[PDB]
């Protein structure tokens, strides 16, 4: 049922046979990684890894002891040696906590996962922390998004997006603790 | 299929994703990603990067005496073959992102 | 004595609203347990939901109680 | 025909809905951060098919405000 | 005697909503006094039958 | 008096309608003047059912 | 001896609230094997939980205990 | 004689508090698979759990047979 | 003869724990599919763990059928 | 006849015990077909764990016709 | 004539046990919907599994009226 | 003239079977609602079938109304 056991070393002697043979094999993106997920530690107690991913920045490679992340039936919180899962994230606020600091950035959607060694992988597009938004312009954007309502289902989900988006942000923007 | 005039400005992650799109109209069941990595300013090692279509290989390779991705609890919002439908699109943004992004730098 | 009887025996079928009351208050429990398992950062709000859930589930269990010795002492 | 999310069902894909939210964030940032935002926003770049081998038509992009929120 | 066997299934609706009360509140932090503005409301709307089920056994045995 | 214990199940259904409402209300809350819209429906429309209970203890003791 | 007679009847028809206690604590149990399935960081909160909502679920096990002790031995 | 047909009776209905038992133990030892079934690295940890809640809704089961032993032999 | 008859009156209303137990074995027995079908590498653990479950909830059905035994011959 | 009027009355206290194994059943197999919806490669083994969990519940159900056509003809 | 009586009261106390069977068929018929919109492109073999699943869970309803009309003609 | 009271007093108890059947009627056409929401471009097979989970659910509506009316007229 794992028919073609492939990888990075299955690779290499079949490409050895057909390829030129001065050309040395290509690397490959498992080879650039040391954190793996079916290799058992990287827990070492209370303090897990997590990883907040994004495309154009790191914004926590660091160490947290829990993770609040907002998922798709709502907020979930990660702790130590959780159950392996891939959460889909809703546009929410994700929280990191190593103690008494707790940072919060209010993420636009994407993927979080945790792996069975116990690190955690929050992977979304746009994760502005909670300063850099004002309170102002959600008001007027929810606005002309509970206004504007296309026959078009394209638009129309796209306006849905917008109207979840704003609403969590605004929720999230009146009730800063 | 040519894609061209990219890194005229830069490379954005909307640019990543609309040409992930353009692929994604052929509904193929591996993607292959070639370029260099630039490991330094002397080494560029030139990689393949692989992405595997969601419910008609990526189950299949991942099955191993049962099934290795029924570890993860999937908390999506439809079932999982709907969840590995958008993760893989989104596997291959991220590596055609990075990848050219590595290959201008290199 | 046949009032002697039916008092006991209204209250042997009167004492079964506290069946209902119970599955409640252990479905209202069970439900602080997964709200404490969903994110343990919230759970002393929920502690404080649960409390006010059990002051109030009791409430209905103190209504049926005062029927247990309504129909019994008076 | 599509069954899937709210999304998928009306033919927008998964990367277009999760880009149309980082679009939708990054237009309701702060005005010094919003010019930073911007510079990730862009789409440049042009697409050309090549059915016979050599030839094909042209498709140029040029959004400076970030994925196409309209039929695609 | 056998009529307040009804506040039975008022404790089990209850139950249910008080637990439904911690389930919605943990869900979003954000949110969770609002939820509580419709669980009293819940609370105090379904005790109508509460109300009932006790007018029926005064009914029954003080007239 | 054993005929008013019907109340039992529309106070047990009343229950899950009105702690499903707190789950629906914590799962997105822009809708929630319609889901409220929906539980208020749902609660006259079993208590309709309530108040078909009721006719008939009325009509055992007073008929 | 009709009074007696009443009086065990409706202390077996009296006893029978236990069963919405067991469910309940069904329930409850499970929901802490749930939630500790999830995250074991917090398997001694949750049973700090959990044996807290024994006690208060208990509440009424002991209610229809007295209870059925008031109308078989009072 | 009146008084043990009541025995007879009262003993047969205080026996229904086990259908309550018997449902939250299967609702608890049915949590038990699906809770080893997220992971089962700490299945050794839930079955401790999943004995834990047996014998602690036994107490319910235990209190509705010291109950019926109780109206039959006294 | 009216103990002759309470016996037999007795006895059917003990049984009805036979519909609690039977609703704990069927929500197990469908936990154990659910379990099965979340991931099927531990097949057989799970089903280890459902037939304990079984074991110890027939012990439920086990003590109503020594109380409608204890019932009918003493 | 008293005695043998009566043992129609505990026939029928008797054969509700049918309701929960009916209700168990019942959830077994929606668990069953909501088990073949996650994956249908299994939907061998889980027929099979679905008539092993059926012939362990339908148990209960002839412990309670067997205790029915013990009590009406014994 | 108390015969015919007790065997009219008997046979109305044994059909209770088709509301079981009634809950049971609901939760498995709705879980054929939930399966059916999981995945429809089997929601032809999951009918397969719903009427397998009726045909023997309507054997318990088949039972009581088994019971049923053994104690009003029989 | 106890056959004929008997009559009434069975056929009360007898049609309580309509409750098990409504709560299996309710949760079906609940399950019927979260699969429209699911995948409504599925949904005009899903009323074909919830009335087919409602026809196989009235076959036990109609047995325990053929029991309450055969009570009262043979």
């Amino acid at each position: 049922e794992a028919a073609a056991p492939a990888g990075p070393k299955e690779f290499t002697e079949v490409w050895n046979k057909k390829a030129p043979s001065t050309l040395i094999v290509p690397e490959f993106p498992s080879n650039y990684t040391a954190v793996k997920a079916v290799g058992e530690g990287q827990v070492h107690g209370d303090a897990f890894p997590v990883n907040f991913y994004t495309p154009h920045s790191i914004l926590s490679q660091a160490q947290k002891d829990t993770v609040v992340l907002p998922g798709v039936d709502g907020y979930f919180g990660v702790k130590a040696s959780h159950v392996p899962t891939i959460a889909q994230l809703k546009p929410g606020v994700v929280e990191l906590h190593s103690g008494a600091e707790s940072e919060k950035f209010f993420v636009s959607g994407g993927f979080a996962f945790v792996h069975p060694n116990g690190v955690t992988d929050i992977c979304v597009l746009e994760a502005a922390t909670l300063d850099q938004v004002d309170p102002a312009a959600v008001k007027s954007a929810l606005a002309a998004a509970s206004a504007a309502q296309p026959t078009d289902e394209f638009e129309q989900a796209a306006n849905r997006a917008a109207i979840e988006l704003y609403s969590a942000l605004e929720s999230a923007v009146e009730a800063k603790a | 299929l040519a894609i061209a005039d990219t890194y005229k400005v830069r490379v954005t992650f909307g640019q990543a994703s609309l040409i992930v799109e353009e692929l994604i109209k052929h509904n193929p069941q591996s993607y292959q990603i070639l370029f260099n990595k630039f490991r330094s300013a002397i080494s560029f090692k030139p990689t393949v990067a692989t992405i595997l279509s969601p419910d008609l290989l990526e189950k299949q390779l991942e099955d191993v005496t049962g099934n290795s991705l029924d570890a993860y609890d999937i908390e999506a919002s439809h079932e999982r073959s709907d969840v590995l439908r958008d993760l893989t699109e989104f596997h291959l943004g991220v590596t055609l992102y990075n990848a050219m992004l590595e290959n201008n730098c290199s | 004595s046949v009032l002697a009887a039916s008092k006991m025996v209204g209250a042997g079928c009167a004492t079964i609203a506290l069946a209902g009351v119970g599955a409640g208050l252990g479905v209202m429990f069970g439900s602080l347990i997964n709200g404490a398992a969903r994110n343990p950062n919230i759970a002393k709000q929920l502690v404080g939901y649960a409390l006010l859930g059990f002051a109030l589930t009791e409430s209905i269990a103190l209504f049926s109680l005062l029927v247990v010795f309504l129909i019994l002492f008076a | 025909a599509p069954s899937g999310p709210f999304y998928r069902v009306a033919g927008m894909s998964y990367l277009r809905y999760s880009n149309i939210c980082a679009d939708l964030l990054r237009n309701v940032l702060k005005e010094p951060f919003k010019a930073k935002a911007q510079a990730r926003q862009a789409i440049h770049f042009r697409q050309a098919p090549y059915v016979d081998g050599k030839a094909g038509a042209s498709k140029v992009y040029e959004l400076e405000n970030g994925i196409p929120k309209t039929a695609n």
